[PDB]
């Protein structure tokens, strides 16, 4: 494999 | 059964997406960060030392609309990204930094990206320490 | 009394470095753990910035051949936060000297993570050292 | 508190 990518977990 | 992704490689693509978000929406520079995030970035109390850091996606998105940020446009010289605790990576970032089209202004800054949990091979940034040279010395 | 803020393992941690930096850089590997990663600037031979060693040995090894003799720093900020597994983040922005050579202006990153042993005991798992000038 | 730092050695 997956890219990588970036983001909060939204919890 | 894939291989976990080197800390250069999420380093430096971390601070491609990061900075070119500040640049073109950086009210979705919140979308980076958690629950249990630190954000500071540079600015100087009245009459006072640097600024203070909030805390979570709220606060930190608050504040980077504060900010105001308008035709963001950085300059990267230099990056360093190092395996730290729990998978994280540790990253430093010297470069400069201008917005709404003033000065060209030298700051360093320290990320901490931390495995998202749920989508493999995601991060979020943890900690985010931003300040501008000219503010310190 | 109850747990230490960030700020003040972070700002003790400054002080406890440099003095030892300046006192006797040759126990300065005493900080790490088999795991740490540390750079302290460098120019590689015809281009960019210095690569970092692992392990405190390797550590030692390169810290000793960096020659720290009478080293001076001058710290403008400290910044210190939580981060995962209760260790603490550190920003360091100064000015350091080395052989009573001019002042040169730089950048420290710290990660500093409890050394799990004893209450309130951190280890250098991070040191990412770098001049300014090297880099603008 | 006590903040001490060294390796886990």
């Amino acid at each position: 494999a997956p890219r990588i990518t970036f983001g909060g977990p939204s919890d | 059964v894939m291989e976990k992704p080197s800390p250069l490689l999420v380093g430096r693509e971390f601070v491609r997406q990061y900075y070119t978000l500040l640049n073109q929406a950086p009210d979705m520079l919140h979308r980076f960060y958690g629950k249990n995030s630190s954000y500071v970035h540079g600015g100087l109390d009245s009459n006072g030392k640097p600024a203070d850091a909030v805390y979570g996606q709220k606060e930190i998105h608050r504040k980077v609309m504060s900010q105001n940020f308008t035709n963001c446009h950085t300059k990267i010289r230099h990056v360093d990204a190092h395996a730290t605790l729990n998978d994280g990576v540790v990253v430093q970032v010297m470069g400069l930094l201008s917005n709404n089209n003033q000065a060209l202004r030298r700051f360093m800054q320290t990320f901490v990206l931390a495995p998202e949990g749920s989508v493999a091979n995601k991060f979020y940034v943890h900690n985010d320490i931003f300040r501008y040279q000219d503010e310190v010395f």
